[PDB]
């Protein structure tokens, strides 16, 4: 090809290069002490806005506490040793491992349901109203993220509810089941990425 | 009796129940703390602030009780309440991304208090700290314009151009979005003041002359703006633009009213 | 607690500002016109002279770096090196 979006790919790969350079320099940073904890095992990445698009709107959702501390530390570093540019927060991407606890099976949360798990860490037995009122949580993407732990789950359920039903209600309580059958210590719930057909909307807008 | 208030707050934090009942109990505790005075009231309100920012307390409960606390404080005079304002401003950092209306109100109140004690430097420092750009509260254009205007006005008497120049830049950036006519007039007055201050006496004279032929501006304020235009024109770099401005200013009769009437008469009529 | 977060794989986006209050080719300012236009009036039509932003985030008046690309040479910071990523501050 020529140079129209080959530069877009150049920047895309530049972003990965800068991400790994930042990863190794940050590893040197936490090798030299680190004061408090909360940065137990973190993987923060540096990507530019001119090569990774926003997606829809640059959302402004909330952040879980350990992720809050990680984002604050990364922002302080980027404003201290990479000054001249400020970060913008968005909510579409990422992942995390949720250490649950007869064995200790570690879960996986894709940056959306981990706010609900934050509210549960504070105190569980919440409901849809609790996670929609005190979270500043987005639209039905929230429903898809939440149904991952409860709806359509095999016999490794980690977020059980009393009103057993297919459709989602409002006043329904969440609990936890140990589920010793889930011997896997890195069980993940990959409800996202169900298809890759590129639904008409995005195709039409980019056309 | 601040220890009793702190113990009650700690016990209520671990209590389980409906949101309305907990909010009412916490509001009663806050009212009891306000009824105190001196160091006891200071420590009780500090404990209340610490409890509100605590992770355990509900989001709605925390935000609403901080709002009520911030509304009750202006009743207490300009005193150690300012110290607890600083303490609360420092306190809001784990939840500074969830709610910022309380932070913005605290910053505005602290800036007003500093302006009361002839302190534009510290009021400017406080009011700069507002995160207007974020949009996570999505402040309407009028509020951002008012905040930037206040910072620019504060910086004019603190005498620090660089940051006020950038703030005027951003106020102009978001300026062509706002609605209020009186706010626009105030912004134009402040911009003309900035132009007069920096070196832009000719541009300040132009802006003041443009604002002089207005209606909503007070006749006294219109006369003051015209006097500023006249003084800027006299002090401006003497050239073609200054000559044209002097010729234009030789038409207003309220120019003739002013004491510098003779001065620009001498300027334009050549001597 | 019953659930505890162990890892995180966040993606952090950033924006480029390097806000300053000066120019290069006209030596006046980021805003408030340039050498080739001087005043605000005299056939401006809402002042058709804005700030141009490059891919490297350097900021000039559009007219300034436009004539820079036109007058001396086009090779220095050509379409391969200098892009046009924004118009206005
Ligand atoms: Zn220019
Ligand atoms: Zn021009
Ligand atoms: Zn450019």
């Amino acid at each position: 090809c020529g140079c129209q979006f080959t530069s877009k790919l150049e920047g895309m790969f530049r972003d990965m290069s800068i991400s790994n350079t930042t990863m190794d320099e940050f590893r040197q940073h936490l090798q030299a002490t680190g004061v408090s904890l909360g940065g137990v095992d973190l993987t923060v990445r540096v990507l530019t806005t001119g090569y990774w698009p926003t997606q829809s709107a640059t959302p402004k959702c909330n952040i879980p506490p350990a992720p809050r501390h990680a984002f604050e530390i990364f922002r302080r570093f980027y404003l201290a040793k990479h000054s001249g540019r400020q970060l913008t927060l968005q909510h579409h991407m990422g992942s995390a491992d949720l250490n649950a606890t007869t064995r200790k099976h570690i879960l996986q949360v894709s940056t959306f349901q981990m706010t609900i798990l934050m509210l549960f860490n504070n105190r569980e037995k919440y409901t849809f109203e609790e996670i929609q009122q005190e979270t500043d949580i987005p639209e039905r993407e929230l429903v898809r993220a939440l149904q991952s732990l409860a709806c359509g789950k095999p016999t490794q359920r980690v977020l059980t509810k009393e009103p057993k039903s297919k459709e989602i209600e409002n006043g329904h309580i969440f609990t936890v089941n140990d589920q010793f059958t889930s011997k896997l210590h890195r069980v993940k719930i990959q409800t996202v990425a169900a298809k890759q057909g590129e639904s008409d909307p995005e195709r039409k807008e980019t056309r | 009796m601040a220890a009793a208030v702190r113990q009650d707050l700690a016990q209520l934090m671990n209590s389980s129940g409906s949101h309305k009942d907990l909010a009412g109990k916490y509001r009663q505790i806050l009212e009891k703390a306000i009824q105190l005075s001196g160091a006891e009231q200071l420590e009780a309100l500090k404990a209340f602030v610490e409890a509100m920012v605590n992770e355990n307390v509900s989001l709605v409960i925390s935000r609403q009780l901080l709002t009520d606390f911030c509304t009750h404080l202006p009743n207490l005079p300009d005193s150690t309440a300012k110290e607890i304002y600083h303490f609360t401003l420092e306190k809001i950092q784990p939840r500074v991304i969830s709610f910022e209306e309380q932070v913005a109100s605290i910053r505005q109140h602290l800036a007003s208090i500093y302006e009361k004690e002839e302190d534009w430097r510290n009021a400017a420092q406080v009011l700069v700290g507002i995160p207007l750009e974020t949009g996570q509260k999505q402040y309407n254009v009028d509020y951002k314009l008012e905040t930037y205007l206040k910072i620019a006005r504060l910086y004019l008497e603190d005498d620090d151009p660089v940051q006020a120049e950038a703030y005027i830049n951003r106020a102009s950036l978001l300026q062509n979005e706002s609605t209020n006519e009186q706010l626009q007039i105030h912004y134009k007055v402040c911009y003309a003041r900035v132009l007069d201050y920096r070196r832009k006496f000719i541009e300040a004279a132009q802006r003041y002359n443009e604002l002089s032929y207005k209606t909503i501006v007070h006749e006294s304020e219109r006369l003051e703006a015209l006097k500023h235009a006249l003084h800027c024109t006299i002090l401006a770099s003497a050239g073609q633009q200054r000559s044209r401005m002097l010729a234009t200013l030789f038409k207003d009769e309220r120019c003739q009213q002013l004491a510098a009437y003779g001065i620009l008469e001498k300027m334009y009529l050549d001597r | 607690k019953r659930f505890e977060v162990k890892k995180w794989n966040a993606v952090a986006l950033w924006a480029w500002d390097i806000v300053v209050d000066n120019c290069a080719i006209c030596r006046n300012h980021i805003m408030d016109l340039c050498i080739e236009c001087q005043a605000n009036q005299a056939s401006a039509t809402s002042e058709e002279c804005t700030v141009a932003w490059g891919v490297c985030n350097h900021a000039f008046h559009f007219h300034c770096i436009s004539r820079w690309l036109k007058t001396r040479q086009v090779c220095p910071l050509d379409n391969r090196e200098w892009e046009f990523q924004k118009y206005g501050h």
